[PDB]
């Protein structure tokens, strides 16, 4: 009941604090100078002490751009934003991507907020009963109502709207509640077990009874980035009457955030973080698949890169001497124009070799659970390096396929010349497609 | 209403029954809040 | 059930393979390719393994060569309680759902979740169904006769399931499988006692299921969902109408994301079954980049099912670009991906294949119409002689004879034309119809 | 009456053994074209086979939308013929693909055979929390209103004296109007009196009203109970077309699955035409390239003639009729002819009978030369204008006078484009 | 550092606040140099400041990383609060809902500035106490007793059903308005504190406010007319101030609410305020914009624009003849041009030490003249990523100080743009061209 793609042999970078890396470890062999610069940029990132510093590296495919990136993701911790995702993902439809590209740059910048809420809970007993003083017809503003619990009952009246509340909840002397005392409103733990069994049955849950003594105290820390508090500002929340229930059921759609909105959030976060309710963290962000970008985002982010609060972004490009999507002239290396890389660096992700390809393929063989004997291993890894890793990649998982269907846990020659039979690759396709009468 | 009055005759042809109750949110089961029905069956006597 | 009265794919019903994964010649209608139901075969081991992910394979080669075949034979050949996603590339396009959405919709409901919901029953004949008042020291004296036929018993309402029994108005003696978080009571109908009733003649009209199973008894039932239907749920509070009307909404990410974590501990905790299935696809040499670079790079993501990908055209213009590569595909994606060839058929095979059709559609043929369709086949394509069969079985009707003879298919042949015939005629007839210009010669004489 | 340049077809002629006369029901010549309709016809009338389509290639004045018809009409009133052009599948709010098998799902006829009562009579009284107590000729009941319905009757202003024609399957409420037993109210009352209706209130009746497959699709996906508020809230809310997924298809299969297996209802199946396939982009050709390859894709009829002409939708896929190789490679090419002297000839003499135009024989051979110098479609055109003409100029018949005036007056491409070489002016 | 601002590129250039005798200076502020730029920027800003001339225009040219965004920035903190600064960029115009033309009218209508002036009535303190001797209210008045005046009023048919309205227990602060206005509760007295251990969300507990009740009190409000607009939009068109649903506002709210800020002024209710339009790289912008503009500059209500670009003889988009600055000869001729010159060793190794102060990073000698060689040859911006690059280096080569090492390990592991132009065009093996030409074979 497993399922490892491309990764999960992966767990890290494998530094130390002179920046000195290891052969094999984490799931990373060799790239001594991008282990070293990942390391460092990490290093940097850890402090939180800027914001807005960007990168690029030139990695052909299976490189190990996403295997460096998940590393680095990893390297942060969970609890570290992050939102890598494809850039043709930004050409939207309901929002113009700009606004995309904002509002994933409030996503990736972090927080942490708490607070800290009590809270009562079966009823114990209940007596109900202020003057008009006037012409009103009566005033009700204090009922006693009972709080069993279990580690002691504690019975208790409040502001008459708690008293509503409990009618609101409908609950019954013997039906247990859980009131926050923060609103005053009722949140149902449900029905009791002492004044149950009333009848053989009941479609209603008969719910545990509340555990420990009534006047609950507790404290929750969560970590919510802006974004999330953004949308749920943007649509109501509660109502009763038709406007409500119908704005709910209508399908909300993606909208353009207002800056003066950006303003309010930030007053509000800057005056709960005043008063050590939440910490700050950035974020990082990651696009792969950048030179297919238009000239007009290439441009736009040479003053986006200039936002005070954006997180540190990675920019990823595999090509060459490319024009961007878009450009009748403007043609650049990795599709990137010179105006773009005048704000950032250049890193150089480069391919395999022979002993590190057939340790990739061992590893690989290791993950996935199957034994791999020494010549399949040496052809497997062989044929990577004249062609493609990927290759050998996945013919590995086919090739134990073969190897189970003749009831045997290894790798023969055998398998791996079937595999090859019944499986081309893009080099035999190179040169067989042409001779064909029908297309 | 004279020329609302006698053209009125077309008849939509299939309806299925247990499909508009399940969509306005009123019924004896629903996934949506319960809090709203009877005043919802209240404004349905008296909505204009 | 499942109303379809026939097709050209309607002849194969659950392919034919071994133990050691290898071809049949004549597997269950789809004959030929030994490569290709090898490859069918190593597929469904992969498949029923369950442990590999991101893989994309290539159907290449001339079109007509049983790729439809291929596909449709996995599809039946794997079984049930696994289902698929068979919908061709062309319809990607919406005006409710970008280019995103759908591909998005497409990789979740690729991978599905079973479930395990340990519901509860109340099973028995119910001969009365009494429902006394709201006294205050019992909320509720409702008696209700639960019987099964192996004991009788009697039972009690808790003031709130007397409307359950009777949300569609039904009487008492109905088998109920009620659950206990649920509130909405299913009447089954009716049900019997082991009663003689009274002395004089009676126990007229008593003839339904009665209660086998045990009065009570908890049953584990398996319900299997998408991913479509548990993010319209988390979207809006009411699913069912998206799910049919098909209005979802765009959903947005944080909600796959408290799915993927959802899950991920549902299958820590033994309550949930993951079932990764498979995506088919087709024509990707008509795919457009941004979707080349959405699969690229779910590839290399953690959760990808295996792909049924293929391009009928070979060296086709590439959709979305301004170049052209083989299988309309670039080389990033052709040297990710793996790749099968298939080759075109010969005449035999053809014959089989259309014997099996005409055996399939209950018809006396006579093997001299057999041979001139074979001919007919075999000098243009499988599809001609599949039609002429049809038809020329409607011209042996027309002629009040049973049998198909040589003259319904020389008649099929010579009425509907061919395509060399076609293309021989409008050739022939440059200024006859309409034209690049349009310029129709109507004028027959001066 | 009216007339447009149809309804003289009256069918192919087919005898016992499918071969259609030469000019019977209006139709000339092309024996391919009616031989191979009516073998289609006989194909469609087994009613045992589907998912195959065949293209009719012919130039203009053809008879290819001529034969179209004529098949249609051949069909007969229950089982339908879906006419469409490559236009129509451009929709606003929803895809073309789903378009296509909205089309599709309502070709297919479905004999159905469902139930229908109407609880119509005086009311007598009503109360509050529903009851509306209809009064018949012989019968008098109350029924209950749930509150949505409730609502509805109050809106209807019903009172003591009022009859209403409120269904008992979909509910809805249509009052008849006041009781005519209350006759005796006001010399000049406004409302209509009508009496009390006969039999029981709940009249109960067997109906015939069959369902297409759309139809019983937009029955569950938008509610149409009508005349109730929440019927118009559900009809108010979606009241356009939804994009109808595959889930719901599969449930409106089963659905239409048990009730044909009920036992009364039937299936029938259906044609759908398309015209000027050239038109169309690679898109859909490329779609319904994997649609037809499918289990209930009925049978539809291409309509197209082009040479070797880039298809629509591409920029280097040259074809004849303006359709893919793939596609020509997996349908049928049914041939046309270009029509004769003898076919213009009597095309002319049907074209004048059905128009109540008694043409004598000299007017028609020249009308035939017409058509057999430039067009067939600009001698047809003629044949009203010329017997106007002769009416206006006092002739019962038609003189070489009123043909002349006629081609002096109503030019044809070949004089206009003589006369756009020689202009200062465009 | 008043919201959860970090740091800028340009975070100690906060002001062109020019001395007074606006006579440049060479070290400013931490600007250096821009001597005649500083003069006319200084020039324009008091030209806007001074709120009575319309139709202004100012073109800034140069290449980038000049400090253009920086000078605006300089401009906009120089011109104090109270004005709202119009951020927008040139890849923010072509909006789905919002066509180009109007667009730029609604940005233009959030520049301007307004201010608005209201009186209004209250009574403070009013800790009541009603009782009086069923209902009907006969004799009704009301005890009140604030800190000043503690007495009795007398009411009448609005009030003696008024005071049964707001169903209360009189033992609490509340507000009424002695212009025939509403009753409102601010809340309760701290005696109402311990009554109830859990007060509800809706009781708060406010001590008597401390002085007389008759409060005549003013307030100042500065909104946009914009936002009155959507405001005013639909008969209920609060919810759409955030939303952004405003679609393509019309012209005709557009001249009543100039007549009407016009009367609102003679009034003297209303006074204006100066704003200011700037959006960088205009170039990559449409000949439509630049042909609106032109028109649309020289109405009444004109606020100036910062124009902004950097490329040279190329096509205004939406045209396909060559053009001057990639603009229109019209644009190019209604305004004055800003520009930009190369940079020299000495305001590079100043504001790289002022970049290394903002950033609190420490530099030495070797490793300054160092980046500022880098910055001299390359850009500016490249020694300024490696200022911070190098301080990660040295903080995790146990110590502070930046020199050698940590910019020679940068150097070896970061690579210049024209040395990365270089291993391109020498690997391009390994690279892919527009065709998909990809040499993945190896050996
Ligand atoms: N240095 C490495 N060590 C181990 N595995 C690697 C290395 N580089 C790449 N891989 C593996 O190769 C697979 C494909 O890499 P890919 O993401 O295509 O690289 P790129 O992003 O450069 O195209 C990944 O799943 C990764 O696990
Ligand atoms: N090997 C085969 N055996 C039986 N039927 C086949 C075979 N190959 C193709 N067909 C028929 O052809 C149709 C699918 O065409 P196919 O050959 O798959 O085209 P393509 O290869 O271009 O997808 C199916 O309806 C099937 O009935
Ligand atoms: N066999 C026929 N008999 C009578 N009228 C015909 C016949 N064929 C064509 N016509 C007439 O010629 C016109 C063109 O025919 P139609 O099939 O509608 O389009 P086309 O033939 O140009 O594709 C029609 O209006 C029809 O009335
Ligand atoms: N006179 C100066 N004093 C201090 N720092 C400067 C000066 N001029 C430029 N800089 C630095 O150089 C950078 C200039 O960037 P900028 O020109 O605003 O980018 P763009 O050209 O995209 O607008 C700023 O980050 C700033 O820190
Ligand atoms: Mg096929
Ligand atoms: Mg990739
Ligand atoms: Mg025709
Ligand atoms: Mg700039």
């Amino acid at each position: 009941v497993t399922r490892t793609a491309a990764h999960t042999h992966i767990k890290g970078l494998g530094l130390d604090e002179s920046g000195v890396a290891k052969r094999v470890e984490g799931g990373f062999v060799g790239q001594i100078e991008a282990r070293e610069a990942c390391g460092v940029i990490v290093d940097l990132i850890k402090a939180k002490k800027m914001s807005g510093r960007a990168i690029l590296l030139a990695g052909g495919p299976s490189t190990g751009k996403t295997a460096l990136a998940l590393a680095i993701s990893q390297e942060l911790g969970p609890k570290v934003p992050f939102c890598p995702l494809v850039g043709s993902e930004l050409y939207s439809v309901e929002v113009k991507k700009t606004e995309t590209l904002m509002e994933n740059f409030r996503r990736a910048i972090g927080l942490r907020i708490k607070e800290t809420k009590e809270v009562y809970e079966e009823v114990t007993e209940l007596t109900p009963e202020e003057n008009p003083l006037g012409g009103y017809g009566k005033t009700i503003s204090h009922v006693i109502v009972g709080l069993k619990s279990a580690k002691g009952t504690k019975t208790l009246r409040l502001d008459p709207t708690i008293y509503e509340s409990i009618q609101r909840e409908k609950v019954s002397i013997g039906d247990v509640i859980y009131i926050e005392a923060n609103t005053g409103a009722v949140k149902r733990v449900g029905r009791s077990d002492a004044y149950a069994t009333e009848f053989d049955l009941e479609t209603e849950e008969y719910v545990p009874l509340p555990k420990g003594e009534v006047h609950k105290k507790k404290e929750i820390v969560q970590d919510v980035t802006l974004h999330d508090l953004d949308v749920a500002n943007a649509r109501p929340q509660g109502g009763q009457d038709v406007i409500s229930m119908m704005g709910q059921l209508l399908k909300p759609k993606k909208t353009e955030i207002t800056e003066k909105l950006r303003q309010e959030v930030n007053k509000v976060v800057a005056k709960y973080i005043d008063q050590g309710v939440a910490e700050l963290i950035p974020g990082v962000l990651f696009i792969d698949e950048v030179n297919m970008l238009d000239i007009e985002i290439f441009t736009y982010l040479n003053k986006a890169l200039e936002s005070n609060i954006a997180p540190v972004v990675v920019l990823a490009s595999n090509r060459g001497m490319t024009t961007v999507r878009g450009t009748e002239d403007v043609i650049s290396p990795h599709g990137v124009p010179p105006d773009l890389i005048d704000r950032l660096l250049i890193v150089r992700t480069l391919p395999y070799d022979k002993d590190e390809i057939r340790t990739i393929i061992e590893r690989r063989a290791t993950v996935e659970r199957l034994q791999v004997e020494s010549s399949a291993l040496d052809l497997l890894a062989t044929m990577g390096t004249e062609t493609s890793l990927r290759y050998a990649l996945q013919l590995l998982a086919p090739c134990g396929i073969l190897a189970q269907t003749s009831n045997r846990k290894e790798i023969v020659v055998n398998d791996v010349n079937e595999a090859k039979l019944l499986f081309l690759d893009a080099k035999r396709s190179t040169k067989i497609l042409e001779t064909s009468a029908n297309y | 209403r004279k020329i609302i009055d006698t053209f009125a005759v077309l008849t939509p042809s299939a309806v299925s029954l247990d499909m508009r109750k399940l969509a306005l949110g009123l019924n004896d089961d629903s996934s949506v809040g319960e809090n709203t029905r009877l005043k919802v069956m209240q404004n349905c006597f008296e909505v204009s | 059930k499942s109303l379809s009265l026939i097709a050209a794919h309607s002849h194969i019903t659950g392919l034919g393979l071994d133990e050691n994964l290898q071809p049949r010649p004549t597997s269950e209608g789809m004959v030929g390719q030994l490569q290709a139901r090898r490859a069918a075969g190593v597929i469904l081991k992969m498949v029923q393994n369950g442990t590999i992910a991101g893989r994309a394979v290539l159907v290449a080669g001339p079109p007509s060569t049983g790729k439809t075949a291929l596909a449709m034979g996995v599809s039946q050949s794997l079984g049930k309680d696994v289902p698929f996603t068979a919908i061709a590339g062309s319809e990607i396009f919406s005006l409710e759902l970008s280019k995103t959405e759908a591909l998005t919709q497409a990789f979740r409901k690729s991978i599905g979740i079973k479930i395990k919901e340990e519901t509860e029953l109340i099973e028995g004949e119910v001969v009365e169904i009494q429902i006394d008042r709201s006294i205050t020291g019992g909320h509720k004296q409702g008696k209700l006769t639960i019987k099964t036929t192996d004991m009788e018993t009697i039972y009690e309402l808790g003031n709130k399931m007397i409307d359950g029994l009777t949300k569609e108005k039904v009487l008492a003696g109905d088998v109920i499988s009620i659950d206990k978080a649920s509130g909405k009571i299913t009447k089954l109908g009716r049900s019997f006692a082991r009663s003689r009733d009274y002395d004089a003649m009676g126990a007229d009209t008593r003839f339904v299921q009665c209660p086998e199973g045990e009065l009570q008894k908890r049953k584990t039932v398996v319900h299997t969902v998408s991913l479509h239907e548990i993010d319209v749920i988390n979207s809006r509070t009411q699913g069912f109408l998206a799910l049919f009307t098909g209005d979802t909404g765009e959903i947005r990410s944080e909600v796959r994301d408290q799915i993927n974590t959802k899950v991920a501990e549902w299958k820590e905790e033994g309550k949930a079954e993951i079932v990764p299935g498979v995506l088919f696809i087709d024509e990707v040499h008509m795919l457009d980049i941004e979707c080349f670079s959405f699969i690229n790079r779910a590839l290399e993501d953690e959760f990808a099912p295996i792909v049924m990908m293929a391009t009928n055209r070979g060296v086709s213009k590439t959709r979305g670009t301004n170049y052209k590569s083989p299988h309309g595909l670039p080389l990033d994606l052709l040297d990710r991906s793996i790749i099968i060839t298939t080759k075109s058929y010969n005449e035999q095979e053809i014959k089989t294949i259309l014997s099996i059709r005409a055996q399939e559609e209950e018809v006396e043929l006579s093997s001299d119409a057999l041979d001139l369709l074979t001919k007919t086949g075999v000098e243009t394509s499988l599809r001609y002689s599949s039609n002429l069969i049809s038809v020329a079985q409607q011209i042996a009707m027309k002629r009040k004879n049973n049998t198909v003879e040589v003259e319904d298919v020389k008649r099929a042949y010579l009425l509907f034309l061919d395509s060399a015939r076609s293309v021989k005629y409008v050739q022939e007839n440059e200024s006859q119809y309409i034209d690049d210009q349009g310029n129709v010669q109507i004028s027959i004489a001066k």
